[PDB]
């Protein structure tokens, strides 16, 4: 598996240098068959962030639970570890997105098991285990 | 107006209903006027208005489409579904706008497509399409229709405006570059076509991601079969056409493009070498059946393989190898061909390398073919030349 | 041009409105045709 | 169209011999299919739709808008004519006892006639020499040189007091410069006149493609070079021919919406008059010069091809053949064959079908079969409205015949043409060529009614 | 005039048969059209 990402790594290194600039990071592994999105993009130049082969292969190898927490952290603004309908209107706002009222509260209502029309940090994760 | 979503409706399904019909009565009387409203309406009369006199098409939309889906759905829209119009299309579209700032909008992006994702799959909402374009549709037979031009031009303009974000150009170019194979069959028919394909890879990351999905094998093998078809047909008959040599020339140009530059120069050299050789030599066989287009084939592909033959040690003792494979499978009765592998060996000249890879047989073996001096006295002399100088 | 009826403008917002409204309507025939394009 | 003698033959043949039924329903079969692949091409081709719209226009012979021109309709029989020898002159050199001649270009001689007028009793010619070369020459006093660059034609020896002799030559000669000696019994070294005598000739002649010789490496050279020339030239010829494409349909959808025009052989609508002008004036042209050149072309191939075998032979003799294969692989089998793309000979293989199936149709088990393929729908919906008015009539009796004592195959006719007329004069209110596009059917319906 | 296919007679009973069966078809005509102008 190593092998296509030096070779990849390579075939996009422009000096022969072993070292490739962070504005054709995205094509590389758009190349490989994975299919990023801006904000990951600026997300993995910031984490390490020009690019050499160790910090690729550490990029690669992280292509966990604690992401799910921190998710719900940020979900949960007030720090309370309820979901209210207001959090996530913020959030939608936030990210640009535009929704109704009643479309949001029938997406709290249907992540709801315990009917307390609340998200609880169990039902992110079971809804996030769902397969 | 306010009821142009009608009539585009009507302008589509006339296209889809006669986009699929070969005859040139068709395509000239219906097809064509269907493109040209459908590039009327992807390509706007550009802005007036003083602000908006410098910033082009893509800088005026007020909502941004997703990476890696398609929300607009034809099949429903043409049956005049409520859930899947303009307006519910719009609505479901996000408005045009530090370290922990960045990691909380990805976070949030990421979980809120995974909880639509959930509410699609279980509860009611429409589920958007996936970008994986198919490889046979109605854009190869319009791309490369015969019965007139302006329906290819005006396909190449549609496609050329569907490539503006790159999510949508890598698989633009990808379908693009699975049409390679048309050339052979629709000669110059396929002018137009190069010509956008040419204006799409025209950056250099470009060129490499393609490279690194494998299209120089690809335009490799497609030349190999080009040349061989001609050499079958040189031995034959002896008909004339006008247009021999054009997808030829055209696959070795673009060959010489995706070469051009350093990168996949300095890689995939060791691979294109024996291909290009071959396809010299053969060329160079031709004796009758040969035009001013195969004659630039011949010289592009030799200034390709005297571009490629300049490196280090091991890469010429890879190309020797190479070279006397090649050698191995021409017969032992043609006296030309081997002439020139020898003549190019000694010019490199490397002396003992062919003693490490066994190729001193293969060449004891030619000198032992030998039966007449008439006819292989500059086959002897070369090789001669060449035993002396190892 | 004697012919009354032969002789039966807009200002710079509803401009700026009609452009935009081109370019969500370029965008979405953009989708429209990539949509009959998908693999099936 | 060189076909015609074969499937008569084929035709008689078939008809006189008795078969079984298997055989019979495989040349049917044989018949029916070579007659859908030529009609699905025909329909399907890039010209079509151009060559359909000029046919009830204008009055053309060929067909000039053809991407790769094709040798059986580049290549008609052309007659031989009678001509004087000084209207293809060109240089001309005497001496005291001989006269050389240089022409315009190539020519395949087939006799000579001479005529003398104002002779002399003091002397006259008993025996006249006849040489010839194909070798171009740009000075006669050059090709003067008498041993080496003549070949010998025919030797003539006259009665004293011959007026006309017919030099008659068994085999016709490809010459493109000539010589006559006078051998037994004059001439002005400087100017040619004669005397004693007047001497007049006349060929039976006609035009020829054809090249130098190679003898020798320089004349290889030569060759290879001059062939370079004329495929550029043929090159840019035929991109011009092919511009003229767009303007074609231009005019074409001009003259399809049919607006009146206000303004008596000027009279007629001015876009009839430019795509006339178009397509018989400059297309003509341009396919003609393209017609020229790539007979020089495949002339000059052909002389270097055969070079080249005898040079190889030559190496080599320093494997016994059958009659069949030295022809295969000789130049004798290297031009008869069309190009694959062609209107004009899938219109003459149309032609041909029609014309066998008509001769087929004759047997009544054989029409049987031939119903029973299919054949009416075939020809009521593609040959009925294609084809010069001579194969619509024949398509027509065709049709016809079919149907001549089966209840079935008119019930099916009729129902075809019942079916069109009523979708016709359905929409015929808001749209008058419905109802004027008939004629076919109606056409056929009088046909088959008026024979019992 | 060579052609062989483009060459591809009665008797006077068979005469008379065929002009009587016309005269009964003619016969049989006229009586079709006068049924189509009866009076309704
Ligand atoms: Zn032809």
């Amino acid at each position: 598996q190593i092998a296509e990402f030096k070779e990849a790594f390579s075939l996009f290194d422009k000096d022969g240098d072993g070292t490739i600039t962070t504005k054709e990071l995205g094509t590389v592994m758009r190349s490989l068959g994975q299919n990023p999105t801006e904000a990951e993009l600026q997300d993995m130049i910031n984490e390490v962030d020009t690019i050499d082969f160790p910090e690729f292969l550490t990029m690669m190898a992280r292509k966990s639970e604690e992401e799910i927490r921190e998710a719900f952290r940020v979900f949960d603004k007030d720090g309370n570890g309820y979901i209210s309908a207001a959090e996530l209107r913020h959030v939608m706002t936030n990210l640009g997105e535009k929704l109704t009222d009643e479309e949001v509260d029938e997406m709290i209502r249907e992540a709801d098991i315990d009917g307390d029309g609340q998200v609880n940090y169990e039902e992110f994760v079971q809804m996030m285990t769902a397969k | 107006d306010s009821c142009w979503e009608l009539r585009l409706r009507c302008a589509l399904s006339l296209f889809l209903m006669a986009v699929n019909i070969k005859t040139p009565v068709v395509v000239e009387n219906i097809t064509l006027m269907c493109l040209r409203i459908l590039q009327k309406l992807i390509k706007p009369p550009a802005p007036t208005s003083k602000k908006n006199k410098d910033v082009p098409v893509e800088a005026l939309t007020t909502v941004k489409p997703y990476c890696n889906e398609i929300h607009a759905q034809a099949q429903l829209w043409l049956k005049r579904d409520p859930k899947a119009s303009y307006d519910a299309w719009k609505k479901c579209l996000p408005i045009r706008g530090s370290k922990s700032e960045l990691r909380h909008l990805y976070l949030t992006e990421k979980y809120v497509w995974r909880w639509k994702q959930f509410l699609s799959r279980r509860g009611k909402r429409t589920s958007p399409l996936d970008l994986k374009l198919g490889h046979n549709n109605w854009l190869r037979q319009v791309l490369f229709t015969p019965a007139t031009q302006a329906a290819r031009q005006a396909a190449c303009t549609i496609v050329e405006a569907l490539a503006t974000i790159p999510s949508r150009k890598q698989q633009v170019l990808d379908l693009l570059t699975s049409y390679l194979d048309e050339l052979s069959i629709a000669g110059e028919c396929a002018a137009e076509y190069l010509a956008l394909y040419q204006k799409l890879i025209t950056s250099a990351h470009w060129k490499v991601y393609l490279a690194a999905r494998g299209v120089l094998p690809y335009v490799g093998n497609l030349i190999t079969k080009e040349i061989a078809r001609l050499l079958a047909l040189e031995e034959a008959t002896l008909s004339t056409d006008l247009q021999q040599g054009y997808a030829l020339k055209s696959l070795t140009g673009l060959l010489s493009s995706f070469v051009e530059v350093e990168s996949i120069k300095r890689h995939f050299k060791s691979r294109l070498v024996g291909t290009v050789l071959n396809g010299y030599l053969c060329l160079r066989k031709l004796v009758v059946q040969r035009t001013k287009l195969i004659d630039e084939t011949q010289d592009m592909l030799l200034e390709m393989l005297e571009d490629m033959t300049t490196g280090t040690e091991s890469e010429t003792k890879a190309f020797m190898a190479v070279c006397i494979e090649t050698a191995k499978r021409y017969n032992l009765d043609d006296y030309r061909t081997p002439v020139f592998i020898f003549e190019r060996l000694c010019s490199i000249i490397m002396a003992g390398v062919m003693a490490q890879c066994g190729g001193l047989e293969c060449m004891l073996n030619r000198l032992a073919g030998i039966r007449d001096f008439k006819q292989g006295r500059h086959l002897l002399t070369v090789l001669l030349k060449l035993f002396s100088y190892c | 041009s004697q012919f009354l009826l032969t002789r039966l403008k807009m200002s710079e917002t509803e401009r700026q409105s009609m452009e935009s409204e081109r370019a969500d309507r370029s965008l979405f025939v953009q989708e429209l045709l990539l949509s009959t394009l998908v693999r099936e | 169209r060189k076909a015609a003698q074969f499937v008569d033959l084929l035709g008689y043949f078939s008809l006189k011999t008795p078969q079984t039924e298997k055989k019979l329903k495989e040349y049917s079969q044989k018949a029916v299919e070579i007659l859908r692949t030529q009609n699905h091409i025909l329909t399907n081709h890039p010209n079509s739709n151009i060559y359909n719209t000029l046919s009830g226009l204008v009055e053309f012979d060929g067909y000039y808008l053809e991407s790769d021109p094709c040798l059986v309709c580049n290549n008609p029989e052309v007659p031989f004519c009678y001509i004087k020898l000084s209207s293809i002159k060109v240089d001309t050199r005497y001496t005291t006892t001989q006269q050389v001649v240089k022409l315009i270009g190539s020519h395949t001689i087939s006799k000579v006639t001479v005529k003398i007028g104002d002779l002399k009793r003091t002397k006259m010619v008993r025996t006249i020499n006849l040489y010839y070369n194909n070798r171009t020459v740009q000075a006669i006093v050059e090709l003067k040189n008498k041993p080496a660059r003549w070949h010998k034609a025919k030797k003539v020896q006259l009665t004293p007091g011959q007026t006309e002799v017919k030099i008659d030559l068994p085999l016709p000669i490809v010459a493109s410069n000539l010589m006559i000696e006078f051998a037994d019994f004059f001439l002005c070294n400087a100017c040619g006149f004669c005397k004693y005598a007047r001497f007049d000739f006349m060929l039976y002649a006609k035009p020829c493609c054809a090249v130098d010789p190679i003898e020798n490496e320089e004349d290889r050279k030569k060759a290879v070079s001059n062939i370079n020339t004329l495929l550029d030239k043929a090159d840019r010829v035929y991109h011009q021919l092919m511009g003229h494409r767009p303007q074609l349909e231009n005019l074409l959808c001009k003259v399809n919406e049919a607006a009146p025009e206000k303004p008596t052989s000027a009279s007629v609508n001015r876009y009839i008059l430019q795509l006339a002008q178009e397509y018989c004036g400059d297309c003509k042209n341009s396919f003609d010069e393209l017609s020229k050149i790539i007979q020089k072309v495949f002339a000059s191939r052909k002389e270097l091809l055969e070079y080249d075998l005898q040079q190889r032979e030559a190496a080599t003799k320093s494997p016994t053949f059958t009659a069949s294969q030295y022809r295969a692989l000789s130049v004798l089998g290297c031009g008869h064959t069309s190009s694959t793309k062609c209107y004009g000979c899938a219109s003459a293989v149309t032609e041909h079908c029609i014309t066998l199936l008509r001769a087929l149709a004759t047997n009544p088990a054989l029409r049987h079969i031939l119903v029973s393929q299919g054949l009416i729908r075939e020809l009521f919906d593609y040959n009925l409205r294609r084809g010069a008015a001579a194969m619509r009539e024949e398509v027509r009796q065709l049709m016809c015949l079919l149907t001549r004592d089966n209840p079935e195959a008119t019930q099916q006719m009729n129902d075809l043409i019942i079916g069109k007329v009523s979708t016709a004069l359905k929409g015929h209110w808001a749209n008058p060529d419905l109802a004027s596009s008939l004629q076919y059917e109606m056409l056929l319906l009088t046909d088959s009614i008026s024979k019992e």
